[PDB]
RNA sequence: GGCCGUAGUGCUUGCUCUGAGUUUUAGAGCUAGAAAUAGCAAGUUAAAAUAAGGCUAGUCCGUUAUCAACUUGAAAAAGUGGCACCGAGUCGGUGCUGGAGGAAGCAGGGCAACCAAACCACAGCGUGCUCAGUCU
DNA sequence: TAGTACTCTGCCATCAGAGCAAGCACTACGGCCGATTGCTC
DNA sequence: TGATGGCAGAGTACTA
DNA sequence: GAGCAATCAGACTGAGCACGCTGTGGTTTGGTTGCCCTGCTTCCTCCA
């Protein structure tokens, strides 16, 4: 029923939209920018046929118009993971080189989820289709982007510049966010109660009750419809408790882990080459935040990957492989951090590997927020056990800042090295750990090995 | 961008190249292809070689030019004679000269009677009966006193003027002197009459046989001296005999003249020397000298005439008539003898022109030698032919008047005959009396070699100045041409300039200013130490002045002892003086100053300053001019300065040699600060006493800057011009230019980035000459080894036979005689061991019975043997069978043997290049590549140029199993370039201290270092070197043996190498110079415009300049319809200009109609075309094709073939034969590879069948022989023109592709100088 | 040793000349045979050309050097062609954009300890050499 | 059936010589060297 | 001073 | 007698000098070891 109510917001009905609000944007050029051109790199047969329908559709939409320009960079058919969509993305190496560099403002995924409070339990994930294509390009800067496309069936041979901002331009992901930002910025003024998360092209609306989400969704669709953006309706989780966002499951206000992801890590067999082990470690490392003591658990595997080492798979590496396989099977449910309440961090350090868990109060219990673990630097590796914990706190305390948003937490560790920092038996560590505004030490107490 | 290096290898006809990275890996990139085919890209390895035809010198062109000038001048002489005779020839016979001009013309074409002299058959036959040869007419004209026909007079005079004799002997040759021993007895009589103190008698002495002997002049003089009692060599009689026979003796000892007293009768300046010697010795000996002159005249005249002269004044004509009569008598006798004794071959002998004999001798082209060879056996197998055989042996049987030996007749004989005719016939014809002088001048005029061509400003090879613009004729040459200026320009046109100031001419070597400059330069750099001096002190300006004024101008050679005593002890009054910085005796001295002092006898004049210009002019004249007459005419302005005697002495003096410093450089330029010249500073410059190099390099003075500006400003040129200006062979210059161009293209290819390193290397690089040299040596030594068994040139080409003959058939180390028949059993030993240096020339090779007789087996020959054979070799050297250097090396031991320093030097050179040509190539490359300077105006060495010798790469290949076979394909050039780069880079990385002697920019310790400079490549030396190789100081890895060898093996095994043969437009002679007889064919070329070949003969086989592709229509059949045709046309060299001027009309003349200018394509030689399955053919001409494909045989097979054939001939050798025996089965695979490649590309089915059959039939022979013969089979599948090879006994001829039709439907490929850039043009579309 | 000379070899460039060779024509071929054919006689010499030829008209010049294709040019000359990787039968194929996150290696710079070597100054000693005194 | 037209295969290629001048590149010594000795005419 | 391209002649075969 | 052709001061003492070795000392350069940064580069996901 949602499709009928907002014909001007869905991409299936509205189609190729237009950024009516923002004006055409001039792409500035570097001080030494001089025209450059290169013959289009011959494209593969199947890859050539993949882009051809899009060029026809882009020509109809007005995105691509025939032109003659001195700038001509080839087109790249980036096959989609699903089948081979071969999106028409320009190589744009030269243009990126010739064009200026501007300050970026894209939010890193490790923070967006930090802003979500557990109070808002109802979610609404909206994805803007053709997001980059919405912003118009001034005709003066249109000649900057061009490519040679000749099809005898079409009957037109030459350069086809882009009237919008295409994919690949190194500053495209920045301008869209900036431009889309102000648009949704006023929406928050109209609806302060709601909590809308603006990704690069994915909008997630969080509300308190079911009715609040419904009211916001209708208002959000109308605002985006007027603004010209069009959202795909095929994949749009609306008024559902279980939603998928930023690669993370969101249920009961907990940053769960998708079951499909867990299968991929365990599904791979035992690696036999450094490439195979890197693939595994890459999959594993995305889930470091759930596995307690990830640094020490996967310590053996690290030197096996070492660039100049031999892949003589060791029994310790096997034991290390099994630990990761079993650790991911029973990964806990990390809760969404609530910025209003204070944080709590447990710190432990055994055998030169720092481990800990970031937790927050949940009723009478503490709920884990993120598991922090790091390899201590070689200089601190040889320190005595009393001094090693001080370095472990500093390493983990730096990690907590990337998640707590600078808010203070309770540094809890078994030993009482908090007084040791004042009178060590290092000046940088003192400033980081003695800042009462950002860090403090609570009652000294041990912690469970699992935590 | 990636760091890379370019390796080059230069040959006379090949330039390999290769690009490598920092890891010794050849890169690879896709290159765009232009043209009109579908192909738009191609992948190629960055390694290849360029092949081209060798360059040629200008020797042949110079000879042709000289011949053309000679023919033109001969025609002009004949024209002069005709112009003189025309006035009376008009009355006697108007059309005589016209009939003469058109003798070469068929009867129908002639505009007069077919008879040239008289115009009627009766008179022609009568004249030919009365005078069968021209010499009969010449003798009759000389002897008779009656009137003769003007036509015959002209004919004789024209023959004499046309064919003049040689101008070697100058002066006069009175033909009346024709005795030998009678005239020698007359000379002896005069000798006794004058020198009556001691008698001299030659009774019972075969003076005629001694003087007429074919031996050397010195040998004849020695024999005559020995056969004459009472006198020895170098006596008065001996000197007179030497002068008469031609040797130049010094009569000073004879008359104690205390002078040179050297007189060479032949030279005309020595005639004036003889004049002055007669002045010295009064008149007594003057008559004796006249007698000696007469004797010499008679000797040479008898040698060249061999006929009495008293009866007739026409000795040469009489000799020719006698030869004619003997020919007639011998011919009649031979005819009768053949008819009587043997009538079975009279026909073949006297009628068959195909075979040799009299018929082939006269009508055919057989020469005297061939005729004698054919007629000897028949003469021997006969009776009563003893005198005929004697004449045959003496080379006097059936002789033609005009023969190859007629080159010894001086022009004075013809002059005498002509003068006799003129004297006889001048009474009846007044104009002959009036024009005798000018006729004789016509005969005896030749342009001096210093005047050169008589051009008028439109000849590049011309230097001459004319006092007046009138036409030059032999009768006003002196009055028109300025001979003095001509000679001055002659000399100055070839001398060099001063590099310091490359605008001014260099000074004469013996110039007084040069002598002063050298003396002062050596003098300013001396320091002395005497008691009471804290330290040594430089020579003060006044001190140098006094020293020059008291020592150099008083003694020829200055010695430090005279310097200390005559001046320091006497003037400075310091007994204890210790000179320093100078050798005991000074090098430079005022040599010219002393020479003039004893002649002009004026110290005041020689020391005065205002006549220095006069003195410079005097020495310049003496150096420039060689002839006394011109020297005198130049010194006429200075006659007032010195009396006639002094003038004669000056004219006698002759200085030879040019200096290296221009007068401007030495004295003209002055310092801006004080206006002092280089000579002034050298005389006195404060107390610093700087020398010439310091003066010119000093920054404070302006000399440096001024010189630099002048040089750089005036130094401008182009690459081609500079390369050609360098000194060397034209082939090497061509290779250098090609190398520069390929370097430029490779730089363009690699992203326009200059390489880090450039490594280069260049290769180092008669029977008649050997025959003449051995003949001269045998004549000089008086030996008869050649007489014992004559040897032909082809046999003498053998090294062993040549050594045996040069050694006079005796051992070089023992006093024994070797046997020619027992050859191929002794050993050839180099004078210097082959280990020290590599030289297989005759200058170092010595043949001996046993090589164990050189004393020490390594050092130079043992002392005692060297002394004995040293007397024997002084003899062989006076004989000239060995060279100066050969003799020196042979006799070295006595003075000293090979020292340890000598061993060190020898081994050191074997690995370091020091050739000026390589240094020039490296300098050119460095200047082109590196052109950026620094803050101090110093060139920054962005690119380093490294030069290596081929020994390093050859040793690398032999040591690490990278054997090279040159007969497989042309990939070895590219492989050599790649290996050169690898070795050079590795060496400079391992040893950065050797860049000084490699990169362009104690003895025992040195020996082992250079000997083991390439050891770090080896693994087990038993020392075990580390796998990795570090720089030794830094951590840079230079050679990882684990992989780098695998990399080299992979690179050398790449099947794709860019081999490109440079297309060239053929230039040179129009066609073959042979003139063929008349025949009915269209291939003949007319020799003149109106001489139709079908009636007059002509040339054939014209060289094609470049083929042209023409698409047009021709008319075929009686219907004259237009059939579309596409064909190749060969534009010959003669018609190239005509075709280029108007191709449309040129093509339309040949028969094509409606040609297409756009479709016309010019195709030079070696144009490439691809067809079928990768088959490629090159263009030899418009009607023939060459192969254009290379066989990429695997390196495994290459190595097996090398090892089986034993290229270049214990446990290491033990394993090689076992390896070959194990891999015997590789020969079949090699044959299979050859067969499949030939089937795919060569397409020579019959030749392939023959090769396969021969291989099958020769399967049982040894593996060594089988591999050695399989090496030959690769000639079947090669790049270039087909050629004939041999497999064991079976021989395989050429398979030529005489059809150029399929290529018109092929793909035409245009390749750049490296082959990486192509333009494929499809010819099927046209 | 340097430097200095010279002695020789080789090669390159330029000039002036010589002897031949080749081509056409002249040197009456005769006898017997219709004829082809057969038998004899004769032979040595000369003229002209010797790169076709050119204009600049000289007693000059004409075979050396240089030269892939295309565009611009009168010419002299200047411009024209993506990279990386895995391979290998004369070369084949694959890839190529950003942003963001996690992990790992690498090189360079600064600073503070400890250590080696080198140079220079003084002094001593083994060996060898020059000079001075003495004898000879 | 005769007239072009193409393929194959053996033959063929202008050669000797003499002077003069200039330059380079490379290899061999020697040199300074007086006084003595040798031997040979 | 050897090559390597031209040339003549013999052989074979296709076409008017 | 005159010419051509090589040949290329002994010992002792002393001072003075040359090559090599050693002791002392000054200075300079260089190196390893250790702690820090700056930087550059390579390897694996998750998205337009």
């Amino acid at each position: 029923t949602w499709l009928s109510d907002f014909p001007q917001a869905w991409a299936e009905t509205g189609g190729m939209g237009l950024a009516v609000r923002q004006a055409p944007l001039i792409i500035p050029l570097k001080a030494t920018s001089t025209p450059v051109s290169i013959k289009q790199y011959p494209m593969s047969q199947e890859a050539r046929l993949g882009i051809k329908p899009h060029i026809q559709r882009l020509l109809d939409q007005g995105i691509l118009v025939p032109c003659q320009s001195p700038w001509n960079t080839p087109l790249l058919p980036v096959k989609k993971p699903g089948t081979n969509d071969y999106r028409p993305v320009q190589d744009l190496r030269e243009v990126n080189k010739r064009v200026e560099d501007i300050h970026p403002t894209v939010p890193n995924p490790y923070n967006l989820l930090s802003g979500l409070p557990p109070s808002h339990q109802w979610y609404t994930v909206l994805d803007l289709k053709d997001a980059f294509f919405c912003l118009r390009l001034h005709p003066t800067s249109q000649p900057l982007f061009a490519f040679e496309w000749r099809d005898p069936e079409m009957g037109i041979s030459g350069q086809l510049t882009w009237t919008r901002l295409p994919q690949g331009f190194k500053n495209s992901p920045t301008l869209f966010n900036e431009a889309l930002h102000r648009d949704l910025a006023d929406f928050r003024i109209q609806h302060p109660d709601l909590i809308l998360l603006q990704y690069v092209d994915d909008l997630l609306l969080a509300a308190t009750s079911e009715l609040d989400c419904q009211q916001g969704t209708r208002a959000l669709l109308q605002t985006l419809g007027n603004l010209g953006y069009r959202a795909s309706a095929k994949k749009a989780q609306i008024c559902q408790k279980q939603v998928k966002y930023l690669g993370y499951l969101l249920k009961e206000g907990q940053r769960w882990l998708t079951e499909a992801r867990k299968e991929t890590v365990m599904g791979q067999p035992t690696p036999k080459t450094p490439r195979q082990l890197r693939e595994f470690l890459g999959k594993a490392g995305f889930c470091r935040l759930f596995i307690p003591g990830f640094a020490e658990m996967a310590a053996p595997l690290y030197p096996l990957t070492k660039p100049g080492t031999l892949f003589n798979w060791g029994p310790d590496q096997q034991k290390a492989y099994q630990e990761i396989k079993q650790a991911l099977l029973t990964a806990p449910a990390l809760g969404l951090p609530d910025l209003t309440k204070p944080f709590e961090l447990f710190v432990d350090e055994k055998q030169g590997y720092a481990k800990g868990v970031l937790t927050q109060k949940l009723g009478p219990w503490r709920r884990p927020v993120a598991y922090l673990s790091k390899k201590l630097d070689p200089v601190a590796a040889g320190w005595p056990p009393c001094l090693r914990m001080v370095a472990a706190i500093a390493v983990l305390t730096k990690d907590a800042g990337k998640l707590t948003m600078g808010q203070p937490l309770v540094i809890l560790a078994p030993h009482a090295v908090e007084a040791l920092v004042k009178q060590p038996p290092m000046t940088h560590y003192q400033a980081l750990l003695l800042d009462t505004d950002r860090v403090q030490f609570g009652p000294v107490v041990a912690l469970n090995p699992a935590t | 961008d990636k760091k890379y290096s370019i390796g080059l290898a230069i040959g006379t006809n090949s330039v390999g190249w290769a690009v490598i990275t920092d890891e010794y890996k050849v890169p690879s990139k896709k290159f765009k292809v232009l043209g009109n085919t579908d192909r738009h890209s191609i992948k190629k390895n960055l390694i290849g070689a360029l092949l081209f035809d060798s360059g040629e010198t200008a020797e042949a062109t110079r000879l042709k030019r000289t011949a053309r000038r000679r023919y033109t001048r001969r025609k002009n002489r004949i024209c002069y004679l005709q112009e003189i005779f025309s006035n009376e020839m008009a009355k006697v016979d108007d059309s005589f000269f016209h009939r003469l001009e058109e003798s070469f013309l068929v009867e129908e074409d002639k505009k007069h009677e077919r008879h040239p002299i008289f115009g009627n058959i009766v008179d022609e036959v009568a004249y030919h009966e009365k005078y069968p040869t021209i010499y009969h007419l010449r003798k009759k004209l000389v002897d008779s006193t009656d009137k003769a026909d003007l036509r015959l007079i002209y004919l004789a005079l024209a023959h004499m003027i046309k064919f003049r004799g040689h101008f070697l002997i100058e002066g006069d040759l009175n033909p009346d002197n024709s005795d030998v021993d009678k005239l020698f007895i007359q000379l002896v009589q005069t000798y006794n009459q004058l020198f009556e103190e001691n008698p001299i008698n030659a009774s019972g002495v075969d003076a005629k046989a001694i003087l007429s002997a074919r031996l050397s002049k010195s040998r004849r003089l020695e024999n005559l001296i020995a056969q004459l009692p009472g006198e020895k060599k170098n006596g008065l009689f001996g000197n007179l005999i030497a002068l008469s026979l031609g040797l130049t003796p010094n009569f000073k000892s004879n008359f104690d003249l205390a002078e040179d007293a050297k007189l060479q009768l032949s030279k005309d300046t020595y005639d004036d020397d003889l004049d002055n010697l007669l002045a010295q010795i009064g008149d007594q000996y003057a008559d004796l000298f006249l007698a000696a002159k007469n004797l010499s005249d008679a000797i040479l005249l008898s040698d060249i005439l061999r006929v009495n002269t008293e009866i007739t004044k026409a000795p040469l004509s009489a000799s020719m008539i006698k030869r004619y009569d003997e020919h007639h008598q011998d011919l009649t006798l031979l005819k009768a003898l053949v008819r009587q004794q043997l009538p079975e071959k009279y026909k073949e002998i006297f009628f068959d022109q195909s075979k040799n004999g009299y018929a082939g001798y006269i009508d055919g082209g057989a020469s005297q030698e061939e005729f004698y060879k054919f007629i000897k056996p028949i003469l021997e197998k006969m009776d009563g032919t003893e005198e005929l055989l004697v004449k045959l042996n003496r080379e006097d049987l059936l002789r033609k008047q005009r023969t190859f030996d007629n080159g010894s007749i001086p022009h004075q004989i013809h002059l005498g005959e002509l003068h006799a005719i003129l004297r006889r016939q001048e009474d009846f014809y007044p104009f002959l009396k009036d024009n005798r002088e000018k006729i004789e001048k016509i005969l005896t005029f030749r342009i001096p070699y210093y005047v050169g061509p008589l051009a008028r400003g439109n000849s590049r090879f011309a230097w001459m100045t004319r006092k007046s613009e009138e036409t030059i004729t032999p009768w006003n040459f002196e009055e028109v041409v300025d001979k003095g200026a001509s000679a001055q320009s002659f000399i100055e046109r070839m001398t060099n300039f001063d590099k310091n100031l490359p605008n001014e001419k260099v000074l004469p070597k013996h110039s007084l200013l040069y002598e002063y400059f050298t003396v002062y330069n050596e003098l300013t750099k001396v320091k002395y130490v005497t008691e009471g001096m804290r330290k040594p002190a430089f020579l003060s300006g006044e001190q140098k002045k006094a020293i020059v004024d008291l020592l150099f101008k008083t003694n020829r050679k200055v010695t430090v002892k005279q310097l200390k005593e005559d001046y320091f002890k006497k003037i400075e009054c310091f007994d204890s003086v210790e000179i320093s910085g100078v050798e005991d005796r000074f090098n430079a001295s005022l040599g010219t100053y002393h020479d003039l002092l004893k002649i002009i006898k004026d110290k005041d004049f020689l020391d005065n300053e205002e006549n220095e210009d006069i003195l410079e002019d005097i020495v310049l004249t003496l150096t420039l001019f060689e002839d006394r007459e011109m020297i005198e005419e130049r010194l006429k302005t200075y006659a007032h300065l010195f009396d006639d005697k002094v003038m004669k002495q000056l004219k006698r003096r002759r200085y030879t040699g040019w200096g290296r410093l221009s007068r401007k450089l030495i004295n003209g330029i002055r310092d801006k600060q004080s206006g002092k010249t280089i000579l002034d500073f050298l005389k006195s410059d404060g107390f610093a006493n700087r020398n010439f190099m310091q003066l010119i390099h000093d920054d404070s003075l302006t000399f440096k800057e001024d010189i630099q500006k002048a040089q750089v400003s005036g130094q401008g040129d182009s690459l081609h011009e500079h390369i050609a200006n360098l000194a060397g062979s034209p082939a090497i210059k061509k290779g250098i230019l090609q190398t520069v161009k390929v370097v430029d293209e490779l730089v363009k290819v690699m992203g326009r980035h200059k390489p880090e390193n450039i490594v280069i290397e260049m290769a180092r690089e008669n029977s008649r000459e050997r025959m003449k040299r051995i003949e001269e040596g045998i004549k000089e030594l008086g030996s008869q080894i050649l007489k014992e068994h004559p040897v032909e040139n082809t046999q003498l080409q053998n090294e062993k036979l040549y050594l045996y003959y040069l050694q006079n058939g005796r051992d070089m180390y023992v006093d024994q005689e070797l046997d020619i028949n027992r050859l191929s059993d002794y050993d050839v030993d180099a004078i210097v061991p082959q280990s020290f240096l590599k030289d297989d020339s005759i200058d170092n090779k010595v043949l001996t019975r046993s090589d164990k007789n050189r004393g020490k087996s390594d050092n130079v020959p043992s002392e005692e043997v060297v002394k004995k054979m040293k007397n024997y070799w002084r003899q062989l050297l006076n004989a000239k069978l060995i060279t100066q250097r050969k003799f020196d090396n042979l006799t070295k031991a006595e003075r000293g043997g090979l020292s340890e320093l000598d061993k060190a030097g020898f081994i050191k050179r074997q690995l370091v290049e020091t050739r000026q040509i390589t240094k020039h190539v490296a300098q050119i490359l460095d200047s082109r590549m590196n052109t950026k300077y620094d803050e101090n105006d110093k060139l920054i060495r962005e690119v380093k140029v490294i030069t290596l010798k081929s020994k390093l790469v050859s040793d690398f290949r032999k040591d690490f199993q990278f054997y090279k076979v040159r007969e497989i394909n042309n990939y070895h050039h590219a492989h050599d370039a790649y290996l050169n780069a690898v070795v050079g880079t590795a060496l400079i990385k391992k040893y950065p201290k050797l860049e000084s002697e490699f990169v362009y920019g104690k003895a025992t310790a040195k020996y082992f270092f250079y000997s083991n400079i390439m050891n770090f490549f080896k693994t087990e030396i038993i020392r075990k070197r580390p796998l990795i190789e570090t720089n030794g100081e830094t951590g840079e890895i230079v050679w990882d043996k684990g992989r780098d060898f695998a990399t080299v093996r992979k690179v050398l095994s790449m099947p794709q190498v860019n081999i490109v043969k440079k297309t060239e437009v053929q230039t040179g002679g129009f066609s073959k110079e042979s003139i063929l007889p008349k025949r009915n064919s269209d291939k003949l070329i007319a020799r003149k415009k109106d001489w139709d070949p079908k009636k007059y003969g002509g040339f054939d086989s014209p060289t094609v300049a470049y083929s042209v592709l023409v698409v047009a229509k021709v008319e075929k059949g009686k219907s004259k319809k237009l059939k579309s045709v596409k064909e190749l046309l060969g534009i010959t060299i003669m018609e190239r200009s005509s075709f280029e001027k108007n191709p449309i009309d040129f093509l339309e003349a040949k028969g094509y109609k409606e040609v297409k200018k756009d479709l016309i394509i010019k195709l030079p030689k070696y144009s490439l075309f691809e067809l079928e399955n990768g088959r490629k053919r090159m263009l030899a001409s418009a009607g023939e094709l060459q192969k254009g494909n290379e066989l990429a045989l695997p390196s495994k097979y290459v190595n097996f073939l090398y090892l089986a054939s034993h290229y270049e001939k214990p446990e290491d050798n033990e394993q090689k034969q076992l390896f070959v025996e194990q891999h015997k089965h590789y020969l079949d695979e090699i044959i299979e590879q050859i067969s499949e490649f030939s089937k795919r590309v060569i397409l020579a089915d019959a030749n392939l069948d023959k090769v396969l059959s021969a291989y099958n039939k020769h399967r049982d022979k040894p593996i060594r022989e089988q591999a050695e013969n399989i090496i030959h089979l690769f000639t079947l599948t090669n790049l270039g023109a087909p050629a004939a090879f041999k497999y064991f006994d079976t021989t395989i001829d050429r398979k030529r592709y005489t059809s150029t039709k399929e290529v018109l439907d092929a793909t035409l490929i245009h390749q750049s100088i490296t082959g990486l850039y192509e333009t494929r043009i499809d010819l099927s579309q046209l």
